C-alpha cells in the first residue's frame, strides 16, 4: 500500500477493503495454508513450522512461520533437493484451493 | 478409494467431495465496502 | 531356491555367526550414522558393499573401528557366558569398563568454578545410554537411574510450536529407545531352549538400569524371540523357514502393546521378496528399491527409528525382504542410513545366529583383521563368540 | 469476531470441574450436566460461575436450554465474539 | 505442480482435518499441526526429488 | 593506510554474530527489569532468530 494502489489489506473501511472480511474468503485462506503446512510436513529435511496464522494483520492471505538451521549450509549452501521441495511447497496451496 | 489416479488436467480438475459452490451476493456497493 | 550352502550347521557355527555378522554389520554401517537414505545411496553410487576409510563426521570413525553399541553387546554376551546368567550388577560393572577404559575427559569454563568435566568415551556413543553409563558411574544408584534420566534429558521441555522433528537431535529417546534393544540378540540366543516366560525375565533383568517403560522392552523381548526362534530353527526346511511362519509365530505369543502389533501386522501383509541383486548401481536406481523405501517410509517417520517398536519393525522388514541372502541383507540394512549401526547390527547378528557362518564374504573379514581392532580385536570377538555355545546354569 | 474455541472448552471443563468436585478428565465435551451430579439449583451457580471467570454476560433465552457442556462452550463463545458491536 | 496434487490428494482426510482446525482457531503452532496431523495417519514422501 | 603501520595501529579484533545460546544468554538479561512468564524456553526462542 503506497500511493493510489493497495488491493492487499483488508480491514481499513474504505472502498477498496471490507470491513468483516467475508466469511466465503476466510474459508479459502484456510484451505490455502492448511494445504501449504501440509506440504511442509511431509517433505522430509525442510524447514520446521513454528506458527501457522490466517489473515494476520488482517491482510488477505495466509502466514507460515518457518524456523531453519544455519549451522547446516552456512549462509551460502542450496543443494537441489533443497530447490525442487520448495517449489512443491510452493506450489501447494494453489493445488489444495 | 483411488481416486487420485483419475486426476486429469484436461477435463478439469476436481475432487471427491461435491463442489461447495455456495455464495451469496448483496448489491455491488455494499460488497465494495 | 534360497541359500544352501551347507546342510543344517551345528551350534557353535551358529552363535560364531552371530557374534561376527554383528560386528561386520556395525563396522560396516558406522560411517553412514544420522542422515536419510536419498544421501547414501548417492554418496555410494556403486553400493555400500565395503568399508569406508574416510570418515569425517564430528565424531570420526577410522578404518575399521566399531561404535559403542557394539561394545555394548559384546560385553553382554561375555557377561552373561561368564556369570552363567544374567546378573545385573555384573554386566553393569561389565558395561561401564567397557565404557570408560581407552577414553579421555575435558574440563569446561564456568566463572564460578562449575564442574561439568565432559567425559569423551573414545567410541561413538549415544547420548541417552552415555548419560546412563555416566551417571552409573558417578556413583549413583543403578536401578533408580530411568526416572531420573527420562526426564533430565527432558531438555525437550516445552518445543513449544517447533513442528518437523527431522533434527535427529529431536528424537524422543529415553526408556523408549533403540537402547537397550540392540544389545538383546545374544540373550535370545543363550536361552534358545528355555522358554517363554524364561527369556522374558532375562531380557527384563538385561535392561531394568536404563530401560524399564514397557515400550523399549517390548522391543527387546521382540528380537531376542527373534534370536531364539533362529536359534531353534535350521536354514534347510523349506517349511518352517519362512518369513510368515516367524511373523505368525512373534505376533501371536511376543507381541503385546497396540502400535508393535499394529506395525507388525502392516508389515506382515505387505512383505514382498526382493531378487538377487548383483547390480547396486541398477537397483538404486529401481521400482524394487521405491518400494522397499516406501515400505520404510511407512514404518518410521521421515525415515529414522528411534522408537523400540520403529526399531524391530525396520529390522525385520531388512530382514524377512532377502530370506536367503544375509550378506544381502545387511548391505540393505546399512544402505538406509538414519540409525544405521544398531540396525545393521542386529540385522548381522540374527542372519548369523540362523544361518551360520559361511556366508560373510573374504573381504569383510580382512577389513576386520586390517582395522585398527587388528589380529587382537578379530580372535578377541571370535573367542568371545566361541566361549558362548555352552552355557545352561540355573 | 473470530474466538479460539479451543481455548474457552478447556476454560469451561475446567471451571466446570472445580465447581462440581469432579475431576478433569470426566468432564467431556458431550457430557450432559445431569449425570455429572448437577440438579437446577447448581446448573444456575455454574452458569454464574461462568459469567463470573469469563467477565461476560449471558443471553437468558438462550441459557434457558443449556444441557450439555458443548452448548454452555459455544454460548459463551458466541458472547465474547459479539462485544465490539 | 503434480507432485503437489499427489501429495494432497493421498492425505485427504489430514488436509480436511487441519482445515477445519485452522478455521476454527485462527492460529495454531508447529507442535498442535504435528499432532493433528499424526492423529489423522498422513502417509510421508519417500524423498524430496 | 597511515594509522595501519606498526605502533600506532597493529591489532584488529573481530567481534563476530552471536548464536543460539549467546542469543539466549542475551535474552534472559532483558528480562531482569520486564515483567516476564518465568517458564519460556529461551533456547528454543532463540533457535529460530
Amino acid at each position: 500500500t503506497a500511493g493510489d494502489g493497495g488491493g492487499l489489506v483488508g480491514g481499513e473501511g474504505v472502498e477498496g477493503s471490507p470491513d468483516p472480511i467475508p466469511p466465503q474468503l476466510r474459508r479459502a485462506v484456510s484451505v490455502y495454508e492448511a494445504g501449504k503446512a501440509l506440504l511442509a510436513y511431509i517433505t522430509p529435511d525442510y524447514e520446521e513450522i513454528a506458527r501457522v496464522s490466517v489473515c494476520p494483520l488482517n491482510v488477505l492471505t495466509g502466514f507460515t512461520l518457518f524456523v531453519e538451521d544455519e549451522d547446516k549450509n552456512v549462509n551460502a549452501i542450496l543443494t537441489r533437493s533443497e530447490l525442487e521441495g520448495r517449489m512443491v511447497v510452493h506450489l501447494a496451496g494453489r493445488c489444495a484451493e | 478409494s483411488n481416486w487420485w489416479a483419475s486426476i486429469n488436467r484436461k477435463t478439469g480438475i476436481r475432487g471427491p467431495d461435491p463442489a461447495p459452490a455456495e455464495e451469496h451476493t448483496n448489491g455491488p456497493a455494499r460488497d465494495i465496502i | 531356491p534360497a541359500w544352501r550352502g551347507p546342510g543344517e550347521v551345528g551350534d557353535e557355527d551358529k552363535a560364531v555367526g552371530c557374534l561376527l555378522g554383528a560386528a561386520v554389520g556395525n563396522v560396516l554401517a558406522a560411517p553412514y550414522q544420522g542422515d536419510r537414505h536419498f544421501e547414501v545411496i548417492r554418496l555410494r553410487r556403486n553400493g555400500v558393499t565395503d568399508f569406508w576409510k574416510y570418515d569425517i563426521g564430528a565424531q570420526p570413525v577410522q578404518y575399521g573401528q566399531y561404535t559403542g553399541d557394539f561394545a555394548n553387546l559384546l560385553a553382554v554376551a561375555t557377561s552373561l557366558s561368564a556369570s552363567r546368567g544374567v546378573e545385573p550388577a555384573h554386566l553393569l560393572g561389565a558395561l561401564t569398563r567397557a565404557y570408560a577404559e581407552g577414553g579421555s575427559s575435558v574440563e569446561v569454563e564456568d566463572a564460578s568454578g562449575g564442574s561439568s568435566s565432559g567425559f569423551l568415551p573414545a567410541r561413538r556413543y549415544s547420548p541417552y545410554d552415555r548419560l546412563v553409563m555416566d551417571a552409573v558411574l558417578a556413583g549413583t544408584d543403578p536401578l533408580k537411574v530411568p526416572e531420573l534420566a527420562e526426564r533430565y534429558l527432558a531438555e525437550t521441555t516445552r518445543r513449544h510450536a517447533s513442528s518437523s522433528s527431522d533434527r535427529p537431535d529431536r528424537e524422543p529417546h529415553g526408556p523408549s529407545d533403540l537402547g537397550a534393544a540392540a544389545r538383546a540378540a545374544p540373550i535370545g540366543l543363550a536361552y534358545r531352549r528355555a522358554g517363554g516366560e524364561r527369556l522374558l525375565a532375562a531380557v527384563r533383568r538385561s535392561l531394568e538400569f536404563s530401560h524399564p517403560t514397557p515400550l523399549g522392552l517390548d522391543a527387546a523381548h521382540v528380537v531376542a524371540a527373534a534370536a531364539a526362534w533362529c536359534g531353534r530353527q535350521q536354514p534347510g526346511d523349506a517349511v518352517g523357514a519362512t518369513p510368515a511362519a516367524l511373523l505368525s509365530h512373534l505376533l501371536n505369543d511376543v507381541a503385546v502393546t497396540a502400535e508393535q502389533c499394529g506395525k507388525l501386522r502392516l508389515l506382515r501383509d505387505n512383505l514382498f521378496q526382493l531378487d538377487e541383486v548383483t547390480d547396486w548401481r541398477a537397483f538404486y536406481a529401481g521400482p524394487q528399491w521405491a518400494r522397499l523405501t516406501a515400505l520404510f517410509s511407512r514404518l518410521s517417520f521421515h525415515g529414522l527409528a528411534t522408537a523400540g517398536s520403529e526399531f524391530a519393525s525396520v529390522v525385520l522388514l531388512a530382514l524377512l525382504s532377502s530370506w536367503g541372502r544375509p550378506e544381502q541383507a545387511v548391505i540393505v540394512a546399512a544402505s538406509l542410513g538414519g540409525h544405521a549401526p544398531a540396525t545393521a547390527q542386529t540385522v548381522g547378528a540374527l542372519a548369523g545366529t540362523l544361518y551360520g557362518q559361511s556366508w560373510v564374504p573374504e573381504r569383510w573379514w580382512r577389513g576386520l583383521g586390517e582395522g585398527v581392532e587388528g589380529e587382537a580385536g578379530r580372535e578377541a570377538v571370535v573367542q568371545a563368540g566361541r566361549a558362548l555355545a555352552a552355557v545352561e546354569l540355573a | 469476531a473470530a474466538v479460539d474455541k479451543a481455548k474457552v472448552l478447556e476454560d469451561v471443563r475446567s471451571i466446570i470441574s472445580t465447581q462440581l468436585g469432579t475431576e478433569l478428565e470426566k468432564v467431556a465435551p458431550e457430557a450432559k450436566f445431569v449425570d455429572l451430579g448437577a440438579d437446577s439449583l447448581d446448573t444456575v451457580e455454574i452458569m454464574m460461575a461462568l459469567e463470573e471467570k469469563f467477565e461476560i454476560a449471558l443471553e437468558e433465552e438462550g441459557a434457558e436450554k443449556i444441557a450439555t457442556v458443548q452448548d454452555a462452550a459455544d454460548m459463551i463463545a458466541a458472547q465474547i465474539a459479539a462485544k465490539g458491536n | 505442480e503434480a507432485k503437489a496434487m499427489y501429495g494432497l490428494a493421498i492425505n485427504w482426510r489430514a488436509l480436511q482435518a487441519l482445515t477445519q482446525a485452522l478455521l476454527d482457531r485462527g492460529t495454531i503452532t508447529g507442535k498442535e499441526v504435528a499432532h493433528i496431523l499424526e492423529s489423522n495417519g498422513v502417509i510421508h514422501f519417500p524423498d524430496p526429488y | 593506510s597511515a594509522l595501519i603501520r606498526p605502533g600506532r595501529f597493529d591489532r584488529i579484533i573481530y567481534m563476530p554474530l552471536p548464536d543460539a545460546l549467546g542469543r539466549a544468554k542475551i535474552m534472559q538479561v532483558h528480562a531482569r527489569n520486564k515483567a516476564v512468564d518465568p517458564n519460556i524456553n529461551w533456547y528454543e526462542v532463540a533457535r529460530a532468530m
